[PDB]
């Protein structure tokens, strides 16, 4: 059947070496602040699209919202404007920067920011001070504002009583490859699942769904632009109601008399759907 | 030229025949905000890899920030480890250019 | 192309990966099937 | 179940407890931890957590909490019976903590959490300040342990040193707050406890010690909790808590014995499968099943860490040995909320907490039923016990005993105070407890006090609500067509019930102007009034910040005005206030109602004021909170004096008025010091009309602001803007677009962050979080709350250049564009007449 | 840990009584209760076998010349 895989940790940790060609290094969703699929869709939902984000074909004609007549405070004679009110300032605060939101999509506010070192060098261990991660003032301290116990008059402690989790090795080899893992992209973050087919691993999806591929000529703009159109639209209509009956028709075909199974070369098998259509 | 933009764009906000390929006039991203125009590329304090970008020219396009500070902050011992580990990927990849 | 080509790698047509529009163009010709499949029916049977 | 109900008559088990956070996600992982704990039917998604304190369906989408959420059960303790623990959960952001605010009279302790990676915040510090100046208890929690054991994979050693630094950091903060002796906060003392919030991995040193006690061994857990809390070290040969460090290479007794536990556990576990074997969960003392190992990284290390680290123990022992019961902890709270002081006689009732005494609950929280058509009043019941049906009197947060009209009576339906299941079972509620009045909404806006019909005649409402952070972001309210209009303006009044940080005001312009804190808090106001609390499309305009108007200079000539009975003329000479005079006053230092002498010796001392300026008759502002003061400097010489001693309260009201509504934009003005030059009057009452007083009185503030040197201060937002250090540079940068002057800027102790504290000006401010994250490429976060206000550049009634409509003005010009267009929105004449 | 001296040290902070083996009855608020079942009441009241009853302000009784002990009903749900 091949559907579902369990594997291991150091194969995760192997594959994910080999993938980083392929794979971003983002591992916070805080990137994507304004380009996951809720900005799209509320850039979408109105006329203004964002100047990352593709344009759009209005849903309506929308005339009432398109140029509304001057009024008592709508009047630009009493509106400052210390900064351009952009896109990115309604796509954040739609509900705010917005007169009219109507149907829109609510984003993501923040996420934490994911505060991890990437291993460098394999053979230094991996719970180490890195140079990065700033220092913190070691003061003496002499004095003893903090609660101070008796010396060397109770807590008498047992000796079989150890401290827990001794005799084991506190960092380890695969210590490094497992916490590395953790913060994986989504096909990596999974020890074990289930299988998907081929054609549906787009691996070039995650590369328009970043802010940019900085340095770049207009028309590479022009095609992440248009790319990211198709796809939101793709994920904007997505509902199956297909309760089908699961009749493999394929099958059928196969146990019906008037055809028969064998096993072929994929070339033999090219060669012979040719002829078959010529 | 910047002043005239926002003044323009402050006004905007207010007040068959086949084609073969896609066409520049459908770009978004022109936007006179110099902030947004040119917007900090996310290096991750030396640990930004971009899929596509070549991870030598990468290294090379780095703005060596994380790596001066690092260098900066690494002691004696650190300094000799990172001597040896760079030197040892100096060997091999004179190995692959072999 | 615009990756393939990023860095040492030349500017040349010297790209391979066919797959990401190979997808696509499975995800349309399983679109596309239905309609083919119903006009050969229409005439393999008599009601042409 | 019916022990949740019979927990609540015992007064001495009940622990009324308020949280805080940094961000909402750490606070409310908690809370769901312990929801879970408490109750086996929930169990949170492996996808996503449950978060079970964000109703609102706003925040489940956002990802930030909205609205305070006061749910919580009964939890056991290791060495106590289970106690009824309320918690009433806080947003994570600066504009929202002023919600938390209103859990500051909810409960009279604050289990603080810090994030271990992040460490101390801009939010954590203003809540610890706003608790220390609350009188309440305050336990720390150190959060998102796992995030230096596993997100930065610090040593140990080295993780130990940043978590005393923290710790150190927060006693530090709390000792300059107050001066109390409790300020000690550390494992040993018992006011620090360790709890990540994910995995379910909590604990104190009491738990550790319990935790050893069960596995080996009869070692007095309390003694080694006081051992091995602190760097005391351990010393294997002599086996004991040796403060002289005997041992070379040996670790401290916390790095030793507590934190490599946890990181060998979470090394084995992420490390491999192999790694956590059967041998090691063996010698761990748990036999996981097969289908448990078969799990993700992720739910394997939750699974693993909640079995081991039991059931959340350790934070109900150190709130039971800290927050005191309501019984133990009223007498303060009567001390502080209260203001009819503690020595009346129902006051004292109060303080002992007497279930059969009177009924005095304070309902501050508003909380709208899921059909959103009624409210319920959330409050605690410091005395007496609240029965459905029994009739009460609202005395509302404006009610005074001048006038027995501010009060209505209403009756009280189903109580609904258990909120863990949101169940409306509860009958009656007892003294102490928190009681979700349902009925007395209608004649209560927030933060009022309901009381028995007859049973007391003179017992009085508690003090107002108070917040830290001031409202000065407003943005005006219109709908699309006004057939529909005051269906809006229903929702609006939903709007001021439910929000008591938002301010909605009817401007004589005929525009309804809302009042926030925060861009993101005046967001989710209009969410809840579109989506919720009025279905009709409104229309906004831009975001406006309210401005005040100060003095640089002393007033040139003095300005008098004459009462038309019999022409009893007041003249009057405004100066500017001496620095640093206004934020002392506006920290509620020093009162109106303070003794004279108090009044003066102060003034002499830290101000060095004239003894005999001090014996004037003081105003400062409306409530004695105003910075703009008032002085009664007329001459003794003058036979004025009774005359002024009968016309006072005319004259108080007048300076409050004129405080209230400026000369220009007709906004609050701050830093004046008023000097009432002198009153020529007839003695005659007939001649001393009270409506001829307060028109002039205002009149002779704005003749003399108008006199004196005219300037507009706009609130200046402190931000404490964290980035990674690359990008540092680069935020100063977005500092430079916003007109934003960086005040500090330092490296994250043990963090690879960055932050940067900034004072941006408030018309810049709006958008500035977003422009700061978008520029940084989505790695940048920010949060800017409300610092000071600052005078604004220019002159606002000097004749300057007209800017354009759609153009920003020069520096210079800002004041003058900005009181025209404050003077025009307002409806108030544009011009700025000197006669006038 | 004991289900009996669970139910004793849960029992702490209320209304109980407790007839010890010399006949004297002390009924008061539980404000510690130990391991050993050794509580120590503040403002108790004290019969003795006698008839004669009076008033304590603080007293601590161990548990072994303590014969039984009764709590309130709200411990049974």
């Amino acid at each position: 059947t091949y559907q579902r895989w369990q594997f291991t940790l150091p194969m995760m940790s192997t594959l994910y070496r080999l993938a980083n060609q392929l794979l971003t290094d983002l591992v916070d969703d805080n990137y994507f602040y304004l380009f996951d699929l809720k900005a799209f869709f509320t850039s979408k939902a109105l006329n203004m699209a964002i100047p990352g984000g593709p344009k759009f074909e209005p849903l309506v004609r929308d005339i009432n919202l398109q140029d509304e007549d001057w009024n008592e405070f709508n009047d630009i004679n009493k509106i400052i404007i210390r900064q351009p009110i952009r896109t990115e300032y309604k796509i954040a605060f739609p509900y705010l920067y917005n007169n009219l939101p109507h149907h829109v999509h609510l984003t993501w506010y923040h996420t934490p920011n994911v505060v991890f070192i990437k291993t460098e060098d394999p053979d230094l261990p991996a719970f180490y001070f890195d140079p990065l991660i700033n220092p913190i003032s070691h003061r003496h301290s002499v004095k003893s504002q903090e609660p101070l116990p008796d010396d060397d008059e109770e807590f008498e402690l047992p000796e079989f009583v150890e401290p827990f989790l001794k005799d084991t090795p506190l960092y380890t080899d695969n210590t490094a490859n497992g916490i590395a893992l953790l913060w994986a992209p989504r096909p990596f973050n999974l020890r074990s699942g289930r299988t998907r087919r081929a054609l549906d691993i787009p691996l070039v999806k995650n590369w328009y769904r970043e802010h940019c591929p900085a340095g770049q000529p207009v028309k590479v703009r022009v095609s992440y632009q248009k790319l990211l159109k198709y796809y939101v639209l793709n994920a904007l209509k997505h509902r199956p109601p297909k309760a089908q009956k699961k009749r493999y028709l394929f099958r059928s075909f196969k146990a019906t008399k008037f055809f028969q199974s064998t096993k072929l070369d994929w070339v033999e098998v090219g060669l012979q759907v040719c002829r078959q259509g010529y | 030229k910047d002043k005239s933009k926002e003044l323009h764009a402050i006004k905007e906000r207010y007040l068959r025949k086949f084609v073969f390929e896609w066409d520049a006039s459908e770009d978004t991203s022109i936007d006179y905000n110099p902030l947004y125009k040119e917007r900090h590329q996310v290096q991750l304090l030396g640990r930004g890899f971009i899929a596509g970008i070549d991870l030598k020219q990468q290294k090379r396009e780095q703005s060596r920030f994380y790596g001066d500070l690092m260098e900066k902050r690494r002691t004696l011992e650190e300094k000799e480890q990172e001597e040896a580990r760079l030197r040892k990927l100096r060997k091999k990849e004179a190995k692959q250019r072999w | 192309y615009y990756r393939f080509n990023t860095g040492p790698v030349g500017k040349g047509p010297g790209c391979g990966f066919w797959a990401a529009g190979w997808r696509v163009w499975l995800f349309f010709m399983r679109g596309i099937t239905p309609l083919l499949e119903r006009w050969l029916g229409n005439l393999l049977a008599r009601q042409f | 179940m019916d022990f949740l109900a019979d927990l609540m008559d015992n007064s001495e088990l009940i622990r009324n407890v308020t949280l805080c956070g940094h961000l909402h996600h750490g606070k409310t992982c908690f809370v769901d931890c312990l929801i879970e704990q408490t109750h086996p039917e929930i169990r949170k998604r492996y996808d996503q957590d449950l978060c079970y304190t964000d109703i609102l369906f706003t925040e489940q989408e956002r990802g930030v909490g909205i609205k305070s959420t006061p749910v919580t059960v009964v939890l056991p303790d290791t060495k106590g019976k289970s106690y009824l623990f309320n918690i009433m959960d806080t947003p994570g952001h600066v504009n929202f903590s002023d919600e938390v605010t209103a859990g500051l009279r909810i409960s009279d302790g604050v289990v603080l959490f810090i994030d271990a990676a992040e460490g101390v915040m801009l939010n954590t510090e203003r809540l610890i300040k706003h608790a220390v100046q609350e009188r309440l208890a305050v336990t720390v929690c150190i959060n998102k342990i796992d995030r230096l054991i596993l997100e930065l994979k610090l040593p140990p050693t080295d993780a130990y040193y940043k978590l005393r630094h923290i710790v150190d950091e927060v006693n530090g903060l709390i000792s300059m707050y107050s001066t109390d002796e409790n300020l000690i906060l550390s494992p040993l003392l018992g006011n620090v406890c360790f709890s990540s919030s994910q995995y379910s991995i909590c604990f104190t040193l009491g738990s550790f010690a319990k935790i050893y006690a069960d596995t080996f061994g009869d070692i007095n857990y309390q003694e080694f909790a006081k051992r091995l809390w602190g760097d005391i070290y351990f010393n294997p040969k002599t086996r004991k808590f040796t403060k002289k460090a005997p041992t070379s290479s040996s670790q401290r007794s916390f790095v030793e014995f507590i934190l490599e536990p946890l990181y060998k556990i979470l090394a084995q576990v992420v490390g491999d499968v192999d790694t956590s074997l059967p041998r090691t969960l063996d010698e761990l003392g748990i036999h996981l099943t097969k289908e448990e190992l078969k799990l993700n990284i992720r739910p394997l290390l939750r699974l693993v860490c909640k079995k081991f680290f039991g059931e959340f123990t350790g934070f109900v022992d150190m709130c039971v040995q800290h927050i005191p019961s309501p019984k133990v902890g009223a007498k303060p709270k009567i001390e502080h909320t209260y203001t009819g002081g503690v020595d009346s006689d129902l006051g004292e009732a109060m303080s002992d907490c007497d279930p059969d005494g009177p009924l005095m609950c304070h309902t501050t929280k508003m909380y709208s039923t899921d059909d959103g058509v009624q409210f319920h009043a959330f409050g605690r019941v410091l005395s007496g016990t609240i029965h459905a049906g029994q009739p009460v009197k609202v005395l509302g947060e404006n009610y005074t005993l001048e006038d027995e009209e501010d009060s209505q009576i209403c009756t009280v339906g189903r109580l609904w105070i258990s909120v863990a299941r949101y169940h409306i079972e509860v009958n009656r509620v007892p003294a102490g407890n928190w009681v979700l009045i349902e009925g007395v909404d209608q004649p209560i806006v927030k933060t009022a006090t309901i009381t028995e019909p007859r049973g007391n005649e003179e017992a009085q409402i508690f003090r107002p609500l108070k917040f830290n952070t001031t409202s000065v972001i407003k943005i005006a309210v219109e709908p699309v067509n006004p057939s529909e209009l005051p269906k809006m303006l229903d929702g609006l009044r939903k709007v001021n019930k439910s929000y008591p940080s938002l301010t909605t005001k009817v401007e004589e312009s005929g525009e309804h102007v809302i009042l926030g804190t925060g861009e993101l808090y005046l967001d989710c106001v209009m969410h809840d009034l579109r989506k919720m609390y009025s279905e009709i499309d409104i229309k906004v305009a831009d975001p406006v910040v309210t401005f005040c108007e100060t003095v640089v200079e002393t007033s040139s000539l003095k300005c008098f005005a004459e009462t038309p009975n019999k022409k009893n003329k007041i003249t009057m000479i405004a100066e500017p206030l001496e620095k640093g005079l206004a934020e002392d006053i506006e920290n509620e230092v020093v009162q109106i109602t303070w003794n004279r002498k108090k009044l003066g010796e102060f003034f002499q001392t830290k101000y060095d004021w004239d003894l005999l300026a001090a014996r004037s008759i003081w105003a400062f502002g409306p409530d004695a909170t105003g910075p703009n003061i008032l002085v009664d400097d007329t001459l003794p010489s003058e036979v004025d004096k009774a005359l002024l001693g009968s016309v006072k309260d005319s004259i108080v009201q007048g300076f409050q008025w004129g405080t209230r509504e400026g000369p220009l934009c007709d906004e609050l003005i701050r830093n004046v010091k008023f000097k009432i030059l002198d009153a020529v009057v007839a003695q005659e009452p007939l001649h001393r009309g009270g409506g001829q007083i307060i028109p002039t009185a205002r009149r002779v503030v704005y003749s003399a602001f108008l006199m004196a040197t005219p300037r507009l201060m706009e609130p200046y937002y402190f931000v404490e803007v964290q980035a990674p250090a690359d990008c540092v540079s680069a935020v100063y940068t977005v500092l430079a677009r916003r007109r934003g002057h960086v005040t500090q800027d330092a490296p994250i102790p043990g963090s690879p962050l960055y932050t940067i504290k900034a004072f941006i000006p408030a018309i810049d401010s709006f958008g500035f979080e977003t422009d700061l994250r978008t520029h940084t490429q989505g790695q940048a976060f920010s949060l800017s709350v409300f610092h000071h206000w600052q005078i604004v550049p220019g002159d606002p009634l000097d004749k300057s250049i007209v800017i354009r409509p759609l153009e920003p003005q020069p520096a210079p010009h800002l004041a003058r564009e900005f009181m025209i267009k404050t003077r025009r929105r307002k409806g108030l004449s544009e011009d700025v007449s000197i006669s006038k | 840990i004991g289900v009996p001296i669970k139910v004793l040290h849960e029992a702490e902070g209320h209304i109980v009584t407790c007839e010890t083996n010399t006949g004297e009855v002390y009924r008061g608020k539980l404000i510690e209760a130990e391991d050993n079942m050794n509580c120590q009441m503040s403002n108790i009241t004290v019969t003795y076998r006698d008839g004669r009853v009076a008033q304590l302000e603080q007293v601590y009784i161990r548990g072994s010349k303590i014969r039984f002990l009764i709590l309130p009903d709200m411990l049974k749900n």
